[PDB]
């Protein structure tokens, strides 16, 4: 369908980044696991993060974590680093062109 | 692993802008392929597609991107030949590559295809 | 009125082993080798004399359920002769319909039964039954491996057959290969007087051998 | 309907369709070239059209591409064990190919569903309809889910966007008795043309002889096939086509 994401956050190093992927119409999965997570760094190609929000693994650092409930998908990135934060994305599935998120980027102060 | 793309191009609206997605580091058949756009000041838009063991090449229907997609599996090269060009087609296009079956994914990405259609 | 509409064969007829069928209605046949079960009394039912003569084309009923099925097909005045036999698991059939006016007796008369069907159905049958219209007779034979002498005609239509074991005279024809047998003595067979039972006679009291 | 039936049953189930009382053309089944693998185990692929079977059985289902390799007598796995089996004497061919863009759905269509745990192994060409919750942990599962208590089955997502393995590959398997029962299914029997007044070997319906084929007046009885003569010399023949 169409989804919405948490547009931005402004935080400090060594913290959690709570990122809501909010899906309009379809909510997650019939098989109980869907949507996704993706990251595109500024001046950089996009990059995979998580799929079905609960999943993926090696190649995606441990800081990337979270889950989702129906529409909302929570990308929870613990212990933020000022070098590691960049625009994030989540793909839909099961309906419509899978599209992506509106983009998600967590600023870090200091 | 690595998606190499065709270089930039600048055309007028209404034509057909060809592209190529060069595959380095994976079997191009085993992976359904795509061309996804990141437009200026926009979200990632999944646009163009092709499946692995078949021909899928569906788009967002909407106004069809319509961009001609084909494969040379010897070249491992996915093509994007963009039909109904327009000024909005200015963007950075990413031919993407999916994971094996599941809730996703797009594993790796192209480096982007700079595309500008304007006067 | 065409009372005799059916057959049910088998070696169990219990719905278990392979149980043939035949039926008839509106000239349009039935067959199954489906293995199925029945009422105490397989039959065909009817009620009488209306806009549906014999009504009750809803008889329907011999049987339980057609189950694990290895074939299918579909499509006095009278005499209808049907030979049935199994060889190489091919159930076979022959037939006629020949008109007669009479009641009690198989007309002394001769006609040969061409085939209708070969069935390679592989049923292995010891018994059978038949069916009838409920609200007119029939016969049965049994076949035994004789030797005949068949006389074809210019069309290949068997005009006449001649037995052998029937009696002496018809073992003369079987020797000459001719229906017309003229005067004089024609040596045919041997006759070897039967044995009676057997006499086993063995040295008595027999002890016991020690293979052991 | 073996191959061309639109929606096949899912993998935990399948359909046993007897094929008998017909002539079976394997050529197009051999020559269609729409099938990923035309895989014979105990028989000759090009000699099918020449080979005749009493029984034939088709079982039509959907498996992961990587499971396509798994089906072969002697090849076990999640498949052979639980959802559906292979004979270990299995003899016959196997035909697999993808339905992907048809049977897959972008949502990972969950119709095609494979047996997760049912302890036993099926008998050749058999199934089980068991939905009973599997018991892993010795603690009684009470027929419901719980700790180490698994639903006996598991449901493939098939996305068109899947990799090779995870696309649906429709697999129909064949079967037979060969001969030794009354024969029903045979391959097509290829008639030639005809030549008259030229000495030829010939074969008719299996009658084999050699002579000068000529038109004749004499009439048969519609069920009669050959002719003969006094000497039992096969003479007339009724042209089968
Ligand atoms: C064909 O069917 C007959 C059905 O009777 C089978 O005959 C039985 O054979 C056993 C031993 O061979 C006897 O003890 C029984 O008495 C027979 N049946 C009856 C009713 O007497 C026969 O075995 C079958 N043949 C095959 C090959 O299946
Ligand atoms: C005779 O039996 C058949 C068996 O299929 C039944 O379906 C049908 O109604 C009957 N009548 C005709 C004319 O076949
Ligand atoms: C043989 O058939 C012909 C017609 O084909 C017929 O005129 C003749 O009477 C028949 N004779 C016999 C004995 O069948
Ligand atoms: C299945 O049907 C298609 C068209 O409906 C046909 O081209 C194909 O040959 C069929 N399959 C086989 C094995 O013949």
């Amino acid at each position: 369908i169409v989804l919405t994401q948490s547009p931005t956050l402004s935080l400090s190093p060594g913290e959690r980044a709570t990122l809501s992927c909010r899906a309009s119409e379809s909510v997650d999965n019939y098989g109980i696991s869907f949507m996704n997570w993706f990251q595109q760094k500024p001046g950089q190609a996009p990059r995979l993060l998580i799929y079905a929000a609960s999943n993926q693994g090696s190649g995606i650092p441990s800081r990337f974590s979270g889950s989702g409930s129906g529409t909302d998908f929570s990308l929870t990135i613990s212990s933020l680093e000022p070098e590691d934060f960049a625009v994030y994305f989540c793909q839909q599935s099961k309906e419509v062109p899978r599209i992506f998120g509106q983009g998600t980027k967590v600023e870090i102060l200091k | 692993v690595k998606l190499v793309e065709s270089g930039g191009g600048l055309v007028k609206p209404g034509g057909s802008l060809r592209l190529s997605c060069a595959a380095s580091g994976f079997t191009f058949t085993n992976y359904g392929m795509s061309w996804v756009r990141q437009a200026p000041g926009k979200r990632l838009e999944w646009v163009a597609e092709i499946s692995s063991g078949g021909s899928y090449t569906y788009y967002p229907d909407t106004v069809t991107g319509r961009f001609t997609i084909s494969r040379d599996n010897a070249k491992n090269t996915l093509y994007l030949q963009m039909n109904s060009l327009r000024a909005e087609d200015t963007a950075v296009y990413y031919c993407a590559r999916f994971r094996y079956g599941g809730g996703g994914t797009v594993d790796y990405w192209g480096q982007g295809t700079l595309v500008t259609v304007s006067s | 009125s065409n009372i005799i509409r059916g057959w049910i064969f088998g070696t169990t007829l219990d719905s278990k082993t392979q149980s043939l069928l035949i039926v008839n209605n509106a000239t349009n046949v039935v067959i199954k080798v489906c293995e199925f079960q029945f009422c105490n009394d397989p039959f065909l039912g009817v009620y009488y004399h209306k806009n549906n003569k014999s009504w009750m084309e809803s008889e329907f009923r011999v049987y339980s359920s057609a189950n694990n099925c290895t074939f299918e097909y579909v499509s006095f005045k009278n005499l209808r002769e049907f030979v049935f036999k199994n060889i190489d698991g091919y159930f076979k059939i022959y037939s006629k319909h020949t008109p007669i006016n009479l009641v009690r007796d198989l007309p002394q008369g001769f006609s040969a039964l061409e085939p209708l069907v070969d069935l390679p159905i592989g049923i292995n049958i010891t018994r059978f039954q038949t069916l009838l219209a409920l609200h007119a007779a029939y016969y049965v034979g049994y076949l035994q491996p004789r030797t005949f002498l068949l006389k074809y005609n210019e069309n290949g239509t068997i005009t006449d057959a001649v037995d052998c074991a029937l009696d002496p005279l018809s073992e003369t024809k079987c020797t000459l290969k001719s229906f017309t047998v003229e005067k004089g003595i024609y040596q045919t067979s041997n006759f070897r007087v039967q044995p009676t039972e057997s006499i086993v006679r063995f040295p008595n009291i027999t002890n016991l051998c020690p293979f052991g | 309907e073996v191959f061309n039936a639109t929606r096949f049953a899912s993998v935990y189930a399948w359909n046993r369709k007897r094929i008998s009382n017909c002539v079976a053309d394997y050529s197009v089944l051999y020559n269609s070239a729409s099938f990923s693998t035309f895989k014979c185990y105990g028989v000759s692929p090009t000699k099918l059209n020449d080979l005749c079977f009493t029984n034939v059985y088709a079982d039509s289902f959907v498996i992961r591409g990587d499971e396509v390799r798994q089906i072969a007598p002697g090849q076990t796995g999640k498949i052979a064990d639980y959802n559906y089996k292979l004979p270990d004497d299995f003899t016959g061919c196997v035909i697999a190919w993808n339905s992907n863009n048809l049977d897959s759905k972008v949502g990972g269509n969950y119709n095609y569903l494979y047996r997760l745990f049912r302890k036993s192994n099926l008998k050749p060409f058999e199934r089980d309809i068991s939905t009973e919750i599997y018991q892993a942990g010795s603690t009684p599962c009470n027929g419901v889910e719980g700790f180490n208590c698994y639903f006996p089955l598991q449901s493939y997502g098939f996305q068109p966007t899947n990799g090779v393995g995870y696309q649906p590959y429709r697999v129909v398997v064949l079967s037979f008795e060969l001969l030794h029962a009354p024969a029903t299914v045979c391959g097509p029997k290829k008639s030639t043309n005809l030549v008259k007044n030229k000495c030829v070997n010939f074969n008719f319906n299996g009658l084999t002889g050699t002579g000068v084929l000529t038109e004749s007046n004499k009439k048969f009885l519609p069920f009669q096939q050959f002719g003969r003569d006094i000497a039992d010399t096969t003479d007339a023949v009724r042209d089968p086509q």
